[PDB]
């Protein structure tokens, strides 16, 4: 391979062309962010939740960007639920649900951010990079809202017309497209389980699983939207993801300080 | 039961960037030709981007962007082989409109006027999916995920070729390229090989609530395009496998 | 004398957020009430917010976050209403349409198409006045504040409920509510209690410059909104104080 | 009260429910910038004078951002009074000069704002929070158009239609409602006066007063816009105000440093 | 050969920011003239600035700000006169448009409505070009610029004066002020002393297409813009130099 | 002069007033960022040849900012090229085609800026200020796309319909607004010779030479837009411009120390 035969094919053949396809492979591979974590705060798991939630996890924040660069997502929650059942009510397409589950996800964003700006951090927007090199050199850290920009594009799910890809995959995609080096969902349980613990008296606790042993055990939509572990297979940057509670107090902390709490989840 | 239909009377034609590309001979024909289907039909016009993309493609890869970096970058072609198609349209009402107006104000915007011009790349950005290098979903899928949201009447892609072939009919399998009249999105999706189509534009087919067929004509041809609206056959059909209600 | 009325052939109907939440079964008829009304009336359509703007309330509230924070966050629903509403009535050549755009340019919206929808909440933001920790400027505060600027024929408030009472008709008091068919602004700023509509529009009505009246109709039962629209007396009227010229 | 009863009467009561808004009271208080304060440059009274009495004030802005946060807010002045002729002498309603007043004071922030870009402070927008979290954290100052956002929603004045909540109310709302410290009023005059100083040979000076008080001696509309005295006395988190003379060098330094300079009204 | 009209239909009309600072007493008569015309041409209709520009610039150059910081403050007086004006019109469809719709939907909003409202000056913001401390490209010259980029069917421009004097009409030297009915671009150059447009816009005629004539005519007397649009001779004409095709 | 004497001219006499023009002649000059310096770097010169010219100038980018405040705007290239093409050939006029360019500058400046957005330094908008003042102070570089945002109001060369006002004219022209200390072009030549050394054998380097030199050697459209001469002879703050050869590594780096390589261009 060589840049003239990459750029031969590019003008050449359709995109399509496997050829070109496998010398686009073969490019160098440049990390954005490279030192920066992505970490989502749930929507119904956590900023729903109100104070008791919220507060420690702010000041977890504050801790955790002295020593941290912290793309900070936020999830949409059970408003987004309410118009979910509306506009599938009236028949919308998923494509139309997309753009009500945003603004919800932006609502969280400004409550989050409100919390956090007398620490200089600001809230900006999610869709790229806006003022986020500025800030995260500055500052430390970023809120946004984690819901991904597809609004009328949004590729509908095989069944129904909830969006698929919602603020767990809006989320991943930054890290993933960035290069960030670590990803970290925040959420209500303490990891996976086996089953579903909030409906489960005997689920298990798992620390470690691929991607593909968990379609093995039927966890494919569990604690992250399905389409997120798919996403996860294709990553070329973020090969992993963490899974951890944010009701536990120094959870977030102590997952930024690089110990194992709550689950890991492996492309591999 | 499916979705509703939002806009049921819409047409939406794309127009392919490697049509733009071959400059006024094809761009004026084409104009001519949609001049005299504005009375006929309500027309959301879609342009894909072509061969600038292919040289930011080759910048941006060199640099080692990420392919959510490399899909806004093809993106921005597309929007300005738009703004140079609307341009051409001015004088019958047309104008090029954004995307957040697309998604949002389409309605209105075809009430005051017979056809808009869009870009026809999604407006997906960093977050593009991950995978391949080069960005999945670009003007094809982007103009097929919104003609089938918005549950249109058709979608008609505009290329620079018959159809869809068995080979690239201008690459180094020309001569065994078979035309295909007709063809299931399910049997292309299960043929390797390059297509004038995006691989991504299969996948959205398959989830598809509405459009059952697209079918790809050569603007290259006067008429082919107005036959098209018409459902005359005189390109490629893509069934997508949605079935009527 | 009183500043000239600026759009005075305009109908504006603020559709409340409560009616919007009880779904297809209230919305369905509602959207069929209003396409029948498009081909009588220029209308302004402006949503209000319902039960997500408590949630989001309930849980900012629990933050500690000041009223300039909670409206804006209230004011989202209302025009996440609106674009649903909107999405409904697509078809037709309706869309949601922006603050700024209906602040400057909704006289080339209504010329393109007949009706437009958007959020029956002012852009207060984080200049809402202090005082309550509820944000005082809602969907029929702004409604009426746009109503009475533009100088618009009316504006009619579509409720869950037939208008007016002198309680609660869904509250613990329910059993001594009685119906008011018609009430001065006045009268209603002094009394206490609940009512279905802002306090601050009362406000506003007092240094209303145009609309004298302003009607209060169950959207439940089809065919109020049309029978209000031309000035058929169907639920509460409110005389904001205003006098002819 | 408790959250749960609270969010009952949110779910089932009209907000309008004298018991729902005597619940939402209760709610905790959160200051958003509790260590910023909000000055307004008066446009008529400072900027519309042009470089004698802005340069020296810009000095003290780059000197005062040493140890304080600001948010900067300017005023409209003479451009905006001839607006409001035109307008008005048209019949045009107060939410139409609404608009034509706010680009007057934009005007007035770009210019201050082009004044201080060398000290690496920004023109941001005056509608909410916007680039303030990041810029108040490093540059410490902020320069923002003082004008409030409501637009054709404007509230009309009982009479006339010039729109009563103008550059002083933009500027007090944003203190008010960012829970900031400290708001200060830099116009042309030592302070409240008696009278009207600019026509009246006999005023004499007040420097201290309440809102009742001002309100009995029929000062109710003379240095500050009116309904700026009744949204203090309605505020939550600034309950006075400081009204100086940013024609004095170190006025408003002096004012910063705690100096009781100028006229303080208190909301009580 | 040289560039299409993008807009062959359309007629330019730059109303002078001085006819504005008049008040009603030249409003009015002017909006009741432009309500006129409404049903006989497509209108693009850009207001210029007037004396708050002369005011921004005096404390502006006290500050010693730049003649790129001075040209975005003396076209924010333009956009408001605008907005006075399209206000004034709301009640026939008419709005005021931003720069960016202006430069990419202008054709959809003349398909909406019968004329729409924007600014005359041109967005050149802090790209102003050094030189003079006062912004050369003004009022005059953005409506040039636009209407011989569409390729407009003509530029009225609307003084407060009957046109071009050998000298200032209400200046020092009135009393040996000549009405010149007619004159070129080049010769107006050529002479030293005061206009009543840009000198700029003698530049940019320089250089145009398609408009070969611009008249400059009394907005103060009703019935002259008019008659200037169906091309009768009541102001000043100046010859372009532009030659037909 | 006075400044009431200016006043009264500005309120009576037309702007085309010669003594106006005069008065105002004689105003202050404030220069908004006096210490900084803008750099272009070329789209078809660097850019467009990809890694083995943008990386080297990356790094020379991170270590200047060390101790030299940057506004970095990109050329367009080849792709403008291909739009101007396409778009005269179709009759289309300059004011159409300048808006096609920007874009190709605008992708630039976005590619660029990802490559130092873990440096902190942003991606800005080029019509004026935006967070221009805070990056600078901050992290002491922006970019920018270099195309001027005249748009539809593009004012036409005397022949052709390809803008004559593009991304060496815009920097050129936020340099004298801003009123940098230094502009200095960053193309594929060491500088300017006596002939287009691509296509002459003997060409003779030039270190320096004033705009009338240039033209009355017919180098007046040679390695900078035309205009941009004419532009640098009215200007007030930016009298002389130099063009370095950006593919010499280090070249950015000595001429931001001050070192002579290249070529100064003088307004006389
Ligand atoms: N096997 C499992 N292990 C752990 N949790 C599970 C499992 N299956 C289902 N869950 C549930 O999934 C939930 C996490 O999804 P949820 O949507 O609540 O998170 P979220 O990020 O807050 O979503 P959003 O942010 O969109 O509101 C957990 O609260 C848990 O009850
Ligand atoms: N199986 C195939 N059948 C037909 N054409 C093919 C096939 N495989 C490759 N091609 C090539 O695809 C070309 C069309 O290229 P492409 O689809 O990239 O352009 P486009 O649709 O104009 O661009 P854009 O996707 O930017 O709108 C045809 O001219 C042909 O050479
Ligand atoms: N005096 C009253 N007369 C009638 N209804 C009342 C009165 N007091 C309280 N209500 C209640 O107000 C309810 C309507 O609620 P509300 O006004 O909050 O909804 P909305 O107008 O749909 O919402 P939004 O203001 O977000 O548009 C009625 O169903 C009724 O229960
Ligand atoms: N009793 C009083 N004491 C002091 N000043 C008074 C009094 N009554 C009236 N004034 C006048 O009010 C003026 C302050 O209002 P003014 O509108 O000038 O301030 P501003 O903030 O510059 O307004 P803007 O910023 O909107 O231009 C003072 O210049 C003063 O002459
Ligand atoms: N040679 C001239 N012929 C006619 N009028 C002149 C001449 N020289 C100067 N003037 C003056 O120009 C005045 C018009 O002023 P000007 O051109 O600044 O206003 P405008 O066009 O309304 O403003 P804007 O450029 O902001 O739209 C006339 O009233 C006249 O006094
Ligand atoms: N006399 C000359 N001396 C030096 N270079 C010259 C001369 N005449 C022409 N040139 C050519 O001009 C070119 C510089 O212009 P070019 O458009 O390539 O720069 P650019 O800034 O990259 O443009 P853009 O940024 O718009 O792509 C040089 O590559 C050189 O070949
Ligand atoms: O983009 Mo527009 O919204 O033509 O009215
Ligand atoms: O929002 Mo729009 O401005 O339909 O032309
Ligand atoms: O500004 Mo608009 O784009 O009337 O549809
Ligand atoms: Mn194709
Ligand atoms: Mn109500
Ligand atoms: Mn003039």
């Amino acid at each position: 391979n060589s840049t003239a035969e990459l750029e031969e094919l590019l003008m050449q053949r359709s995109l399509t062309d496997p050829q070109l396809q496998a010398a686009a492979a073969a490019a160098a591979d440049f990390r954005i962010l490279p030192d920066a974590t992505v970490i989502k705060i749930g929507g119904q798991s956590v900023i729903d939740r109100g104070r008791a939630a919220v507060y420690p996890l702010v000041d977890e924040i504050v801790a955790a960007r002295k020593n941290h660069k912290l793309l900070i997502g936020t999830g949409a929650g059970t408003r987004a639920r309410h118009l979910y059942s509306i506009a599938a009510g009236l028949g919308l397409p998923a494509g139309v649900l997309a753009q009500l589950g945003s603004s919800v996800a932006d609502q969280n964003a400004a409550m989050l951010g409100q919390l956090l700006a007398k620490h200089g951090i600001p809230v900006v927007g999610g869709a790229g990079l806006s003022a986020v090199p500025l800030s995260l050199a500055e500052v430390n850290a970023v809120v946004f809202s984690g819901m991904p920009p597809y609004k009328l594009w949004m590729r509908p799910a095989a069944e129904g017309v909830i969006p698929p890809y919602r603020t767990d995959a809006g989320c991943f995609l930054l890290a993933e497209q960035f290069g960030c080096k670590q990803m970290i969902f925040v959420k209500d349980e303490d990891g996976l389980y086996t089953a579903n613990p909030k409906t489960s008296k005997d689920a298990t606790f798992i620390p470690r699983i691929s991607v593909d042993e968990m379609k093995a055990k039927g966890l494919h939509d569990s604690i992250l939207e399905f389409p997120v572990l798919d996403l996860l297979q294709s990553a070329q940057h973020v090969r992993e993801v963490q899974v951890v509670n944010g009701l536990v107090p120094g959870n977030l902390t102590r997952a930024l300080a690089g110990e194992h709490v709550g689950t890991i989840i492996t492309a591999s | 039961k499916r979705p509703i239909r939002l806009l049921p009377w819409l047409q939406v034609v794309k127009i392919g960037g490697r049509v733009m590309d071959r400059g006024a001979d094809a761009i004026l024909p084409l104009v001519e030709e949609l001049r005299k289907l504005l009375p006929e039909h309500r027309l959301l016009i879609l342009t894909g981007a072509g061969v600038r993309a292919r040289h930011v493609f080759s910048v941006g890869l060199d640099l080692g962007l990420p392919v959510g970096s490399l899909a806004p970058l093809a993106a921005s072609e597309a929007g300005q082989n738009g703004h140079i198609l609307a341009a051409m349209l001015a004088s019958e009402g047309v104008s090029y409109v954004e995307h957040p107006t697309v998604a949002d104000q389409l309605a209105i915007h075809l009430s005051a006027t017979r056809a808009v011009v869009g870009s026809a790349f999604p407006p997906y950005h960093h977050h593009e999916f991950p995978g391949s290098r080069i960005p999945p979903h670009r003007a094809d899928t982007g103009a097929f995920l919104l003609a089938d949201a918005f549950g249109a009447a058709g979608l008609t892609i505009v290329e620079n070729v018959d159809g869809i072939y068995t080979a690239d009919p201008n690459g180094p399998d020309r001569g065994q390229a078979r035309f295909l009249p007709e063809t299931s999105a399910t049997d292309l999706a299960k043929s390797e090989g390059p297509l004038p189509v995006d691989r991504a534009l299969l996948d959205v087919m398959a989830t598809a609530r509405h459009i059952e067929r697209v079918q790809v004509v050569n603007g290259l041809v006067p008429g082919r395009l107005t036959a098209a609206l018409r459902g005359e056959h005189v390109g490629t059909l893509i069934r997508t496998g949605v079935r009527p209600a």
